[PDB]
C-alpha cells in the first residue's frame, strides 16, 4: 500500500484563473479526483447574473433603436460579462436602474448608485449613444445556481422588456489533466492539474473550497440510515 | 459449449490424411514392409538399380562385376526419445546382398554388404538428425517434356526445350541465333548442331526436305559442306569439341551417356517425357533422346520431332504454339522418399567408382562382395543429406499447426535443382492453375514471396509429381456422388462450376450457373456442365483456412493473417475462437501433439504424469503426457489430460490435449471482449489498449524453456574438467549445486549467478592494462585455474526443471573432436503480457500493446462489465479485413448468446443471419436488465438521442428500441469509467479471438554504456557479465552527415568502437566528469595506413604548406 | 599540428627496412604450450613491443619516466602493449621481386613502362 | 589467415637461400625462385592467376594482402558500413501519447545500463555512495533498486538528449533526439508526428537509441536534430510534424 | 492539406518554438477528442448506396446486348472484348462516385467516410471496394477478364472473384518484395558523388543564371499549359531571382 | 499469497494421481476467497490433505 500524502501548490492570478496542484497520486486516483470536481465547477455554483431588461422604448430583441449605436442584441451580451454581487445574506433579487443622457459611453458602474449590491467590474462597453439618447434601464437580477437558458424560466417583471440568459455561474471555464510524476523506482503516478476560470466575482480558489465542501456534504448521504 | 454450424454444402469427404505429403510418400519409397522380389522400382529399389549390373572397364575379356537381388531394411539401432537426448541421428543400419560372377565363373553371395545409415521416418512426418527434428521439405521444379519458348536476347525467334529428368541427363537447347544456324547447347557448349543430325543417320537432302521450303533457316543449317560427311567421322568432331583431351573412336563410349538406355537423358519412364513430348510434338516416342544399340548405328526419335515446331514457330502455322512454362501440368513436385532416393543415385554414385578402381588394383580371385565395398559415400552422402541442404529445414514448433504448415511448403529453392536469390518473375506469381492446388495467400512477406508456398488442403501430388484436385462429376443437369481427383492438363478442357452455386436435393438448380474453363470465368446453361468442385476449403491452403470471415477481407492483409497465425505461440487458459470453421478441431489431430485412443475402451489410472487405459479387451497401453519439454523456438509445448477416471469412451477422441488446444479444438490464443475505438491514441496508428484486467485472470501468458549448453576440451594447457569446485567463488554463490557442477533442480536462477562451473588451465601469460582495470571485474589477478564457468546470460532466466549429462564414451553419446563431456540446463519462466508485446487477429490486423490500463479506466459496458481490448478503427480502413469487423458482432452475440459458431470458407452466416441472434441475444441480455428493474438512462437516451439525428437508429421510436435497433446494428453505448459520461456514439463492441506471437520484447530489448571489447577487430561485441552491442551504418552516416553532426559523427567512429585509446580514455572520462574524448588521431587511420605500408607504398602526410607529419609517435 | 593531407608514395628498400623496427629473417611464431613468439620471428616482441603492460620478458622498472627500455638478456622496449599495432618487421629477401599490382592489374604497370611484350614476356 | 602466407613466403626464401649457399645445380635454383614470387604472390594477391593456396586439407582460398584492404570490408569500406557502438541500445518501440513533442521514451532497465558512467560519478558527487569504483558495486547487487538512486539517474538525464532511429534510417530525419524520460514497460515510448519520418510503424517494429557524451555532440544534436527543431522535410519544403491519421 | 498549410503558416509568422506546442496540443486536443466523440466500425456503417442494384442491374443489361450484338457481326471479337472492358469500368466509376454522392447527402458522419475526407484513412478508392464493389481485376500477364467482381467486401465476396481479385496484392506484393531489397541501390551511387558538394560561400559570385520553364509544352498535342500546382514550387520554392521581374 | 506442496520444487511441476499440475492447481488457488472476520489477523496459513 504505502505512499505519502500530497503536495499541494497554488500558483494564483488574483480574481479569475488558478493553475493549483496536488502531485502525489496512486493510479486512476487523478481522473477520479478531478472529473466530478469538475462536473461541480462547471455545475451548482453559489451566483448571481441578469434575469430581465426593460429598455423604455422598443420591445423586441428584433427591433430598432434611434438615438443608439449598437442594438438590443448586443446590451445583452454585454449586460451578461456584467457582474454584481450580494451584501445583503438572504436577498435573492433586486432591481436596477441605468440613466442614459445625450452623447455619452455606457459604463456598468453608471448603474443606479444604492448602496445594499455591489457593481464588481465598473467598466464595460454596455452601450454607447449618439446626440440625445435615452436609455433608462429596469435591468432585474438573480441569485441563481448554474446555468437557466433565458428560454426555461420566462421572466415577467415588466411587459416590454426581455428576458436573458443567466450566465449566474461563477466559474466561467474549468480544464484538467493527468499527468504522472515519478517519486523513486515508481513514475506512473497520478500527477493532477486544474484550472478554474472565473469573473472578478468569486475567486477560482473558493470556486474548488465551495466545490468539495458541497461534494462532501454530497456524500454524507451515503450514510448508514 | 453449444455448437451451431453454418452453410451445407457437405463435404462429400473430410480432407486429406494431411500429413500424408511425408509419411504416405516416404514408405513407399522405402518398402520393407513388403517381399524383397516384387517392389515396383523408385526410391531405393531403382536407385540400386540403375546403378547396379555394374561392370568393370573393359567390357567381356577380364572377369569382376557385381549385381544386385534385394535389399534389406534396418531395425533402429535406438528408440526415439534416446537417439534424441543423444544426440543420434536415429538412422537404421541399411544391407544389401552382393553377389559377383567372374569370368572363369562363381557364386559368391555376401550375405548382406552395410552400405550406410538410413534415417528411418517419424509417425510425424520428419526425423531426428543429430537431436532435434527437421522438414526435409517438398520441392518444386520444371516437369520434363518440350515446350521450346520464344528467344530471350533476339526478339522474334524461337529456342526449343529438351528437359529430361533431373541428376539423370543433361540439359538441352536447340537455340536458333543469327548466323542462320541452330547450335545445339549442351552441358556449357555451343556447337553446330548439324554435327549430330548426321550422326542420328541424316544426309544432305534430308534435313533439307522434312523442313525447308518454309522457313529459309535450313540454308544456315545446311553450307557446312566440310562436315556433311561420314557417320563414325561426325563422331570424332563431336568427342574432340565436346570433351576435349581424349581423340579416339570411342566417341559412343560418351556419346552413349546423352541418349540411349537411361544412364542419363530419359524424362521419366514414358510419362511427362514421352505422353507430353508425343501429343505436341510429332507423336511416339518410347523412352530417351533417340536410340543407340538398335542394330548398329543411331536411330534418331525426339531431335526431329521437335525441329519440326520450332522453326514452323518462326514463321509456321496453328496447332504449333509457345508452352507456358509455370503451369502446374506443366510443374512437378519433388516428394520426400524421394528427394533421399536422389541422394542415393548419390550414394550410390561415389560407390560405383569406388570398386572400379578396386578391381584394377586387387587380385580378381581373392575377391567378394564386402571386401570391394567400404560403404562411406552412403553414409557421407546421405548424412549430408539430412544435416546440410537448404531443403533440410528446423521445423517450426511454435504451436502445432506451423508444425504441420510447415510440411505442407512448396519451395522452389534447392540443391542445385532449383532457383536462386535473383529471378522469378514469371513463376513467383500466382498462375491460373494453382486453383485448389497450391494455395495462393499463404507465401512470406517478402524476401522470398511467390517461390516457397503451402498446399491447398484438398490436393493431392501424385504419379510423377502432378497435383491432382477434388472435383465433383454430374451427368449433365443431375448431380453424381462419384467424386474427380485430377491433373491440371486434365482440367483446362472441362467448364467446371461453382459448389457456390445452388442445388437441390442432388443436382442443378437454376439456369443463370457460374463455372470456368480452362482458367476463364464464364456463366454457363445447368447441361453444359461437366463438374463441380467439392467445396471452397478446396480452394485455399490448410492454415489460411482457419479464417472465419474471409469472405470480408482484403486479398493481401489475409495472407498476414493465415501467416503469423504461424508465428503463435501457446498460452495456459489457452482458448478456440468463439467463431471457428470446423476444421478448427481436425488440424490438433493430424498434427498428432494432441493424444488419441486407437480402440475403444476405457481409462483407469489417470494424472498429469500417464493416463491408463483398458481397450475393448486389447490389453492396457498406458500412453505417457509430454510434460513441458522444449520446442525449437523455445515455445514449451506440453499435453494435458482432459478425460475422467471412469468412462466407456468413443473410438478413440481425446485422451487429452496438447498445447495450445481445448478439448480437441485449435485453441491458437484467445477469444476476448473487445471495444472497437479510438482512446488518447492509445493504439495509435496501429497500437492496441489492454485492460490490467487480463493479467489479473491471467489471460495472456507464455510459457518459454531456454537450453543452454557447454562444452569442456582437451587441450595443451591441460584438460577441461567441470566440478562444484572453483576459486575466490564464495558458498553463498555455490550454492545451489549439489551435482557436482551442476545446478539442482528446482533451483531460481539470476543473471549472472552460476548454471555450470567449467575450470580450464590456460594462461602462462600476465595481465597489463586495458582488463586490469576490468579484470578486477573477472580476477583479483588470479589463480592457476580459472572460473570460466556457465554463468546466466544477461536479462534471460527463470526456475530450472532439467538437466542432461554425457561424456566421451557413453554407449551412443558421440563427441567431436577435441570435445569431452557435455551439459545442458533447462530453466523457464511464466511471461503474462508486457506493455509492447505483440498479438494480432486472423483478419491481419497486428498490434502490439503501448497501455495497460486499470479495470478502473477501460471504457464498460452499461451494466457493469468491462471490455478488454481497445481496437481502434484506423487500422481497418487503409486495409480491407472488414471480416474482423464481422467477428466482434456475432462476437457481443456469441455473448449473452452462450456459444460458438463455425462460419466456413464463404459458408459462414450473414449479416440477415447475424442480426438474427444478435437481436436475439439482445431480447435475453435486456430480459436480464429490465427483469432486474431497471430499463435505460439518461446517459444512454443521450446516445439514441444523436443517434438518430445520425440516422443510425430509426426515428420515432421509443429510446428501449432505438437500443435494440442499434443494439442489432452490431454496437452500443460505452461509459468511459474515468468520466461518468458516455461515449457519444454507439461503439462496435464484442468478442474478439487474438493471440500471442513468437516476438516478444523481452527477447529483444537492450543496452550497453560499456562492456565486451573484442580483441580481434578491436571493438564491442559478445557478452559475458553486462551484454550487447549495437551495430552503426552508412545510412545513419550520411544522414549523421546530413546533420552538420560532425563530432556526433566522429564520436560516433571513435571512443564507440575501434581506437581502442579513447574507449578506455573516454572510459574513464566520465568516471571522473571532463570532457570526456577529444581523440589524438582515429585508430583506423593508422591501421590502414599501416595495412598500406604492409604491402608497400608509404602513404606520408602533410599540412596546408605540404610537410613531414608524425602520424604514429611510436 | 594536426593531418591536413595524405599523400602515397611508393615503397623503397631502403625504407622498408628503415621501418620494420625488428628484422623478421626468422622462422615461425607463436608456441601454444608457454605464450611467447619464438626467439625471433612473427611475435618476437623483443623487435617490436611489449605485449604485455609495459614489463620486458623478464622483468624490468615499468617506470613511466627515463626513456629507453632494454636489459642485459631481454631487450624488450618497455612503451606499453598498444605499439604491436603498428610497428612492421621485415623478411630482406634472398634476390629479386614483383608487388604483383605492377605485374597482373590491369594495363600491367612494368610491361608497359618497358613494352616488355605487354605480356607473357614478363 | 593472413599469417599462413606470409608463412611459405619464409618457408621459401629460406629453403633456396640455402641452396645458393651450397649446391650450385642450375636447374634447380630455377624451379626454386619459382616459388620465390609465388610466395609473394600469394601473399599479396593469393586469388590470380588460376591456382589459389591450398592449405593442407579444406579448399578453402585464405585472404592476402589484396583480399584484406579489398573492402568487403577491407579497411576502407568497413568504415562506411558499420562498426559497432559503445553507449547503444536498441529496442521495440510504443506510443508515447502523453509524451510532449521533444520528449521520448526509455524504461529505466535499460534507461539505467545506458548511462552507468555519469550516474557514477553524479552519485559520489552526492552525499550517498563514498568512493566511485565503490558505487560500482550497489547497482550490481543483482537487481531492486534503493529509492535516492533513481532521483538522480534523473538529474542525471535532465538536460542531455540521446538519438533515434528505425530500421531502415533514410533522412536525415531518420534520426532525432528527445529529452528521454523515465517510464514503465521495458519497451520503448515515441511521439506520434515523428511517425511519418522513419514511416514509424506500429507492430512491433523497433528502433535504436545513442548516447552522445562530448559537450559538442550533445550540442550537435538537439540544436540540430531535435524533431522539435526539425519540423520541415528538405525534401520538399513542407511539413512533416504533420497531425494525421487520426488526430 | 487544410492545417498542414496553418502547420508551415504558423511556423512561417511564428518561431519554432511555438510552431511545436502547436502540434503538441492538436496531438492532444485532438486525440481526448478524437475519442470523447466516441466513433467507431459496425460493418453496418460500411454503406452500401441503395443505387447499386439499379446500377449493377442497368449495366448487367448493356451486356445482353452487346453479347446478342455479337450473335450477328455487328463487333469483331476486338471491337467485342473492348466493350464489356469499357463497359463495368464505366460502371465502376458510377458505384465509386455515386456511393459517395449518397455519402454527402446522407451519412456526412459515416465512419469509414469522414476519414477519407479528412486526412484520417481511406482513399478514393479503396473506399470503394468496402461499399459498392471492386472492379475488373488486372490478369497474370496484364490483361483483365471480362467478368468483373460485383460483389464488395461489405458483402462476402465469392469463391471465383477471390481467385481473380488474388493476384494483384503479390504481383503487387512483389513490388514490396523486390523494391524493398536494393537498400538504397539508388541512394549510394547517388551519395558517393556529392558527398563533396556543401555550402562552402555566399554567392559564386556568378552573374549566369537560369531560365525556369513555367508553361510545359505537350509534346504529343504540341498545345500548351501551365504546369500543375506543386512541379512549380519545386521550381521555384526558395529560388533566387537573377534578372528582376515586372508583374 | 503464496502456496506449498509435497514433493515439489517449483510451479513447473506434476504429482502422481493429480489430472492438474501446478498451474491448474495455482490458477484454482489465486481465485478463491477467505473470510478474515479479526482486524488483529494481519496474515495466517490455510492448510489441506488429500488422501486415497
Amino acid at each position: 500500500s504505502k505512499l505519502k500524502a500530497p503536495v499541494f501548490t497554488a500558483t494564483t492570478q488574483g480574481d479569475h484563473y488558478g493553475e493549483f496542484v496536488l502531485e502525489p497520486l496512486e493510479r486512476g486516483f487523478g481522473v477520479t479526483l478531478g472529473n466530478p470536481l469538475r462536473r461541480i465547477l462547471l455545475s451548482s455554483i453559489p451566483g448571481t447574473a441578469v434575469t430581465s431588461v426593460y429598455i423604455e422604448d422598443v420591445l423586441h430583441e428584433f427591433s430598432t433603436i434611434p438615438g443608439v449605436k449598437e442594438d438590443v442584441v448586443e446590451i445583452i451580451l454585454n449586460l451578461k460579462e456584467l457582474v454584481v454581487r450580494f451584501l445583503d445574506p438572504k436577498m435573492a433579487s433586486t432591481t436596477l436602474i441605468l440613466r442614459a443622457e445625450g452623447p455619452k459611453e455606457v459604463r456598468a458602474g453608471d448603474f443606479t448608485p444604492s448602496a445594499d449590491v455591489e457593481i464588481m467590474n465598473p467598466d464595460l462597453h454596455i452601450a454607447t449613444l449618439e446626440e440625445g439618447g435615452k436609455l433608462y434601464m429596469e435591468v432585474r437580477v438573480d441569485r441563481g445556481v448554474g446555468y437557466v437558458p433565458a428560454e426555461r424560466h420566462g421572466i415577467k417583471d415588466r411587459i416590454n422588456a426581455i428576458p436573458v440568459d443567466a450566465i449566474f455561474s461563477p466559474v466561467r471555464r474549468v480544464a484538467f489533466q493527468v499527468e504522472d510524476t515519478r517519486l523513486g523506482q515508481r513514475t506512473d503516478l497520478d500527477k493532477l492539474t486544474l484550472r478554474i476560470w472565473t469573473d472578478g466575482s468569486v475567486t477560482p480558489l473558493e470556486a474548488l473550497n465551495q466545490a468539495v465542501a458541497i461534494l462532501k456534504e454530497h456524500l454524507n448521504y451515503f450514510a448508514n440510515p | 459449449m453449444e455448437i451451431k454450424r453454418f452453410g451445407r454444402i457437405r463435404e462429400v469427404i473430410p480432407l486429406p490424411p494431411l500429413t500424408e505429403i511425408q509419411v504416405e510418400s516416404y514408405k513407399k519409397a522405402l518398402q520393407a514392409d513388403v517381399p524383397p522380389e516384387k517392389r515396383e522400382n523408385v526410391g531405393i529399389q531403382a536407385a540400386f538399380k540403375e546403378t547396379f549390373p555394374i561392370e568393370e572397364g573393359d567390357k567381356g575379356k577380364g572377369g569382376l562385376v557385381l549385381d544386385f537381388l534385394e535389399y534389406r531394411i534396418g531395425d533402429p539401432p535406438f528408440s526415439q526419445d534416446e537417439c534424441r537426448e543423444k544426440d543420434l541421428t536415429y538412422q537404421a543400419p541399411l544391407y544389401a546382398r552382393l553377389q559377383l560372377i567372374h569370368k572363369d565363373t562363381g557364386l559368391i553371395k555376401e550375405d548382406e554388404v552395410f552400405l550406410g545409415h538410413l534415417p528411418l521416418m517419424t509417425e510425424d512426418g520428419s526425423f531426428i538428425i543429430n537431436g532435434a527434428d527437421r522438414v526435409i521439405v517438398s520441392q518444386i521444379h520444371r516437369s520434363p517434356g518440350v515446350y521450346f519458348t520464344p528467344d530471350p536476347a533476339r526478339p522474334g525467334r524461337y529456342i526449343a526445350s529438351i528437359i529430361p529428368l533431373p541428376k539423370r541427363g543433361p540439359w538441352i537447347d536447340l537455340e536458333v541465333e543469327a548466323s542462320g544456324v541452330v547450335t545445339m547447347k549442351v552441358n556449357k557448349r555451343k556447337f553446330p548442331l548439324v554435327l549430330l543430325l548426321r550422326v542420328l543417320g541424316y544426309d544432305q537432302e534430308t534435313l533439307v526436305r522434312e523442313l525447308s521450303a518454309y522457313g529459309d533457316l535450313v540454308q544456315g543449317l545446311l553450307d557446312e559442306a566440310v562436315l556433311a560427311m561420314r557417320p563414325e567421322e561426325a563422331m570424332v568432331r563431336l568427342f574432340t569439341l565436346l570433351r576435349p583431351g581424349d581423340p579416339p573412336k570411342k566417341d559412343k563410349a560418351l556419346a552413349y551417356l546423352f541418349g540411349l538406355l537411361a544412364d542419363p537423358k530419359r524424362y521419366d519412364l514414358g510419362e511427362a517425357g514421352r505422353y507430353k513430348a508425343e501429343e505436341k510434338l510429332g507423336v511416339g516416342l518410347s523412352g530417351r533422346t533417340l536410340v543407340r544399340f538398335e542394330d548398329g548405328e543411331f536411330k534418331d526419335e525426339v531431335f526431329l520431332p521437335t525441329l519440326r515446331y520450332l522453326f514452323a514457330l518462326t514463321a509456321g502455322v496453328p496447332g504449333h504454339e509457345v508452352d507456358d512454362i509455370d503451369h502446374l501440368g506443366n510443374r512437378r513436385i519433388r516428394t520426400v522418399g524421394e528427394l533421399m532416393a536422389d541422394q542415393f543415385r548419390v550414394g550410390l554414385a561415389r560407390l560405383a567408382r569406388g570398386v572400379r578402381e578396386r578391381m584394377v588394383m586387387g587380385s580378381p580371385d581373392t575377391l567378394t562382395p564386402a571386401k570391394l565395398v567400404n560403404s562411406r559415400p552412403l553414409e557421407a552422402a546421405l548424412r549430408e543429406f539430412f544435416s546440410r541442404s537448404q531443403l533440410s529445414q528446423f521445423k517450426d514448433e511454435t504451436n502445432p499447426l506451423s508444425s504441420l504448415r510447415h510440411k505442407r511448403r512448396i519451395s522452389a529453392l534447392g540443391p542445385g535443382g532449383l532457383t536462386r536469390e535473383r529471378a522469378g518473375f514469371d513463376v513467383r506469381d500466382v498462375h491460373r492453375t494453382h486453383y485448389g492446388r497450391i494455395c495462393p495467400v499463404e507465401t512470406p512477406e517478402g524476401a522470398n514471396i511467390g517461390l516457397i508456398t503451402s498446399l491447398a488442403a484438398y490436393a493431392r501430388v501424385d504419379a510423377l509429381g502432378f497435383i491432382r484436385t477434388p472435383y465433383r462429376r454430374v451427368k449433365n443437369g443431375v448431380v453424381t456422388e462419384e467424386v474427380v481427383y485430377m491433373t491440371a492438363s486434365e482440367e483446362d478442357r472441362y467448364t467446371i462450376a461453382q459448389a457456390n452455386t445452388p442445388l437441390e436435393g442432388d443436382r442443378i438448380a437454376t439456369d443463370r450457373v457460374v463455372a470456368r474453363r480452362r482458367g476463364e470465368p464464364v456463366i454457363v446453361a445447368p447441361e453444359e456442365v461437366e463438374f463441380m468442385d467439392v467445396s471452397p476449403k478446396q480452394v485455399f491452403s490448410l492454415n489460411t483456412n482457419l479464417i472465419p470471415f474471409l469472405e470480408h477481407d482484403d486479398a493481401n492483409r489475409a495472407l498476414m493473417g493465415s501467416n503469423m497465425q504461424t508465428q503463435a505461440v501457446p498460452l495456459i487458459r489457452a482458448q478456440a475462437p468463439v467463431v471457428m470453421t470446423g476444421l478448427e478441431e481436425r488440424v490438433v489431430r493430424d498434427s498428432l501433439a494432441a493424444l488419441y485412443a486407437e480402440e475403444d475402451g476405457e481409462v483407469v489410472k489417470v494424472d498429469g504424469t500417464r493416463i491408463a487405459v483398458r481397450y475393448e479387451d486389447g490389453r492396457l497401453v498406458e500412453h505417457p503426457l509430454r510434460r513441458y519439454a522444449r520446442s525449437n523456438q523455445g515455445t514449451a509445448f506440453d499435453q494435458r489430460p482432459r478425460v475422467r477416471v471412469g468412462q466407456r469412451v468413443k473410438k478413440g477422441d481425446l485422451l487429452a490435449d496438447g498445447p495450445a488446444s481445448e478439448e480437441g479444438f485449435l485453441a491458437l490464443g484467445q477469444n476476448v471482449l473487445v471495444a472497437i475505438m479510438p482512446f488518447d491514441g492509445y493504439n495509435f496508428e496501429d497500437a492496441i489498449v489492454i485492460s490490467e484486467e487480463l493479467l489479473k485472470r491471467d489471460f495472456y501468458t507464455s510459457i518459454h524453456i531456454e537450453r543452454y549448453e557447454i562444452e569442456a576440451r582437451d587441450t595443451k594447457l591441460g584438460p577441461e574438467r567441470i566440478t562444484r569446485d572453483i576459486p575466490h567463488l564464495s558458498e553463498a554463490a555455490l550454492r545451489d549445486l549439489d551435482e557436482e557442477g551442476i545446478v539442482r533442480i528446482g533451483a531460481e536462477v539470476k543473471p549472472g549467478d552460476i548454471l555450470v562451473g567449467r575450470t580450464s588451465f590456460k594462461g602462462e601469460q600476465e595481465p597489463s592494462p586495458e582488463e586490469r582495470l576490468l579484470r578486477s571485474i573477472f580476477g583479483e589477478k588470479a589463480r592457476d585455474v580459472k572460473d570460466t564457468s556457465l554463468r546466466v546470460p544477461p536479462g534471460e532466466g527463470g526456475i530450472v526443471v532439467g538437466r542432461l549429462r554425457l561424456r566421451r564414451g557413453d554407449p551412443g553419446v558421440e563427441l567431436k573432436p577435441g570435445v569431452r563431456e557435455v551439459v545442458r540446463v533447462f530453466v523457464a519462466q511464466k511471461r503474462k503480457l508486457q506493455v509492447g508485446d505483440k498479438l494480432a487477429n486472423r483478419h491481419g490486423n497486428k498490434g502490439v500493446v503501448a497501455k495497460i490500463l486499470p479495470v478502473e479506466d477501460m471504457p464498460h459496458l452499461p451494466d457493469g462489465t468491462p471490455v478488454d481490448v481497445i481496437l481502434n478503427p484506423l487500422g481497418v480502413p487503409s486495409r480491407m479485413n472488414l471480416g474482423q469487423i464481422l467477428e466482434t458482432h456475432l462476437g457481443l452475440a456469441g455473448y449473452f448468446l452462450g456459444q460458438r459458431y463455425i462460419s466456413p470458407v464463404f459458408d459462414g452466416a450473414t449479416e440477415p443471419e447475424i442480426k438474427e441472434l444478435l437481436a436475439e441475444a439482445f431480447n435475453l441480455y435486456f430480459g436480464k436488465r429490465q427483469g432486474e428493474g431497471f430499463g435505460v438512462d439518461k446517459r444512454e437516451k443521450e446516445v439514441l438521442a444523436r443517434a438518430e439525428k445520425l440516422g443510425l437508429v430509426s426515428p420515432g421510436k421509443s429510446p428501449e428500441e432505438q437500443l435494440k435497433e442499434l443494439f442489432d446494428l452490431g454496437k452500443v453505448v460505452l461509459y468511459d469509467g474515468r468520466t461518468g459520461e458516455p461515449f457519444e456514439g454507439p461503439i462496435v463492441v464484442g468478442q474478439m479471438f487474438i493471440m500471442k506471437l513468437y516476438h516478444m520484447v523481452e527477447d529483444k530489448m537492450h543496452a550497453r554504456s560499456t562492456g565486451p571489447y573484442s580483441l580481434i577487430t578491436q571493438q564491442p561485441l559478445g557478452g559475458k557479465a553486462q551484454f550487447g552491442g549495437q551495430r552503426f551504418g552508412e545510412m545513419e552516416v550520411w544522414a549523421l552527415e546530413a546533420y552538420g553532426a560532425a563530432h556526433t559523427l566522429q564520436e560516433m567512429l571513435t571512443i564507440k568502437s575501434d581506437d581502442i585509446e579513447g574507449r578506455n580514455a573516454a572510459y574513464q572520462a566520465i568516471i571522473k566528469g571532463e570532457d570526456v574524448p577529444e581523440p589524438s588521431v582515429p585508430e583506423s587511420f593508422r591501421v590502414l595506413v599501416k595495412e598500406l605500408q604492409a604491402l608497400a607504398l608509404d602513404v606520408q602526410t602533410l599540412d596546408e604548406k605540404d610537410n613531414p607529419v608524425d602520424i604514429f609517435e611510436g | 599540428k594536426e593531418v591536413r593531407k595524405v599523400r602515397i608514395a611508393l615503397a623503397s628498400p631502403e625504407k622498408i627496412r628503415s621501418w620494420s623496427y625488428g628484422e623478421v629473417e626468422k622462422p615461425e611464431t607463436i608456441n601454444y604450450r608457454t605464450l611467447k613468439p619464438e626467439r625471433d620471428g612473427l611475435f618476437d616482441e623483443r623487435i617490436f613491443g611489449p605485449i604485455k603492460d609495459y614489463e620486458c620478458a623478464c622483468g624490468k622498472y615499468k617506470r613511466q619516466r627515463f626513456e629507453g627500455k632494454v636489459c642485459e638478456r631481454c631487450g624488450v622496449e618497455v612503451t606499453r602493449s598498444i605499439v604491436r599495432r603498428y610497428r612492421m618487421g621485415h623478411i630482406e629477401l634472398a634476390t629479386p621481386a614483383a608487388h604483383i599490382w605492377f605485374v597482373k592489374d590491369v594495363p600491367s604497370k612494368i610491361g608497359t613502362l618497358l613494352d616488355l611484350s605487354a605480356t607473357e614476356l614478363e | 589467415d593472413l599469417n599462413d602466407l606470409y608463412r611459405r613466403l619464409i618457408n621459401r626464401n629460406n629453403r633456396l637461400k640455402k641452396l645458393l649457399a651450397q649446391g650450385a645445380p642450375e636447374i634447380i635454383i630455377r624451379n626454386e625462385k619459382r616459388m620465390l614470387q609465388e610466395a609473394v604472390d600469394a601473399v599479396i594477391d593469393n586469388g590470380r592467376r588460376g591456382s589459389p593456396v591450398t592449405n593442407p586439407g579444406s579448399e578453402r582460398p585464405l585472404r592476402s594482402l589484396t583480399d584484406i584492404l579489398s573492402g568487403k570490408q577491407g579497411r576502407f569500406r568497413q568504415n562506411l558500413l558499420g562498426k559497432r557502438v559503445d553507449y547503444s541500445g536498441r529496442s521495440v518501440i510504443v506510443v508515447g501519447p502523453q509524451l510532449k513533442l521533444h520528449q521520448c521514451g526509455l524504461p529505466k532497465r535499460m534507461a539505467l545500463e545506458l548511462f552507468k558512467p555519469f550516474l557514477l560519478k553524479k552519485m559520489e558527487e552526492k552525499a550517498f555512495a563514498p568512493n566511485v569504483k565503490a558505487a560500482r558495486r550497489m547497482l550490481e547487487r543483482q537487481r531492486d533498486i534503493k529509492d535516492e538512486v533513481w532521483d538522480a539517474l534523473e538529474e542525471v538525464i535532465h538536460g542531455k538528449v540521446v538519438l533515434l532511429n528505425r530500421a531502415p534510417t533514410l533522412h536525415r530525419l531518420g534520426i532525432q533526439a528527445f529529452q528521454p524520460v523515465l517510464v514503465e514497460g521495458q519497451s520503448i515510448q515515441l511521439h506520434p508526428l515523428v511517425c511519418e519520418a522513419f514511416n514509424a510503424d506500429f507492430d512491433g517494429d523497433q528502433m535504436a537509441v545513442h548516447v552522445p557524451l562530448s559537450s559538442f555532440a550533445q550540442a550537435e544534436a538537439r540544436i540540430q536534430m531535435l524533431s522539435a527543431h526539425n519540423l520541415l522535410s528538405p525534401a520538399s519544403g513542407e511539413p512533416l510534424a504533420k497531425p494525421s491519421r487520426d488526430i | 492539406n487544410s492545417l498542414k498549410d496553418l502547420v508551415y503558416q504558423a511556423f512561417l509568422r511564428l518561431g519554432m518554438e511555438k510552431t511545436a506546442r502547436l502540434l503538441d496540443a492538436l496531438k492532444y486536443y485532438g486525440f481526448t477528442l478524437s475519442t470523447t466523440s466516441g466513433i467507431t466500425i459496425g460493418i453496418d456503417d460500411a454503406v452500401i448506396p441503395e443505387e447499386k442494384q439499379r446500377y449493377l442491374e442497368e449495366a448487367d443489361r448493356k451486356l445482353r446486348q452487346i453479347e446478342q450484338a455479337y450473335e450477328m457481326g455487328f463487333l469483331t471479337d476486338r471491337e467485342r472484348y473492348d466493350q464489356v472492358i469499357q463497359l463495368w469500368t464505366e460502371t465502376t466509376e458510377k458505384v465509386t462516385q455515386a456511393v459517395f454522392k449518397n455519402f454527402e447527402e446522407n451519412y456526412p458522419f459515416n465512419p469509414l467516410y469522414v476519414m477519407a475526407q479528412s486526412g484520417a484513412r481511406g482513399n478514393p478508392q479503396q473506399i470503394r471496394q468496402l461499399c459498392g464493389m471492386r472492379g475488373l481485376m488486372q490478369k497474370p500477364s496484364g490483361e483483365t477478364f471480362e467478368v468483373p467482381v460485383r460483389s464488395s467486401f461489405r458483402e462476402g465476396l465469392t469463391v471465383l472473384e477471390y481467385f481473380i481479385s488474388s493476384h494483384g496484392a503479390r504481383k503487387g506484393g512483389a513490388d514490396t518484395a523486390l523494391r524493398t531489397a536494393d537498400s538504397g541501390y539508388l541512394t549510394r551511387k547517388l551519395v558517393d558523388v556529392a558527398h563533396e558538394i556543401v555550402v562552402r560561400e555566399a554567392d559564386c559570385g556568378t552573374t549566369n543564371y537560369i531560365s525556369v520553364p513555367l508553361f510545359q509544352m505537350d509534346e504529343v498535342t504540341r498545345t500548351l499549359r501551365l504546369r500543375k500546382r506543386s512541379d512549380i514550387e519545386s521550381g521555384l520554392y526558395g529560388r533566387v531571382l537573377a534578372r528582376e521581374v515586372e508583374a
